[PDB]
């Protein structure tokens, strides 16, 4: 569902 | 009860913990500790020898969809998602999975 974040 | 989530990247893969807590809730540091204890217990378990530690935070944001940097307690709601970034990592996005429990991660 959620793809993680970049910074 | 309140459930956060906390997920982090493991050798390129995602790891996702939920934790449980009273009808109040965490802070924010005490979130981090008990992530920190529990993804160190996970690294050794996976064999992993480096030390796991957070050197940045996020949490999503339903209302905007966006990824959100972590600064007050105010912004941990149930069901919450937190992200941990560590350093000396290479931090490549991908799916976050269905969380196990953190708990027995903690000790
Ligand atoms: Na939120
Ligand atoms: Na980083």
């Amino acid at each position: 569902v959620l793809t993680s974040p970049v910074p | 009860g309140i459930s956060i989530c906390v997920a982090t990247d493991c050798d390129g893969e995602k790891v996702n913990l939920r934790f449980l807590f009273d009808a109040a809730g965490p802070s924010v540091s005490r979130l981090l500790n008990y992530s920190t204890t529990a993804f160190n217990n996970y690294f050794r378990l996976k064999g992993i020898s480096r030390a796991f530690a957070v050197n940045s935070a996020v949490v999503f944001n339903d209302v905007h969809c966006t990824w959100d940097r972590l600064e007050r307690t105010t912004q941990l709601l149930h069901n919450s998602q937190v992200y941990l970034f560590q350093p000396d990592t290479l931090d490549i996005p991908a799916a976050i999975p269905e969380p196990y429990e953190g708990e027995p991660l903690l000790s």
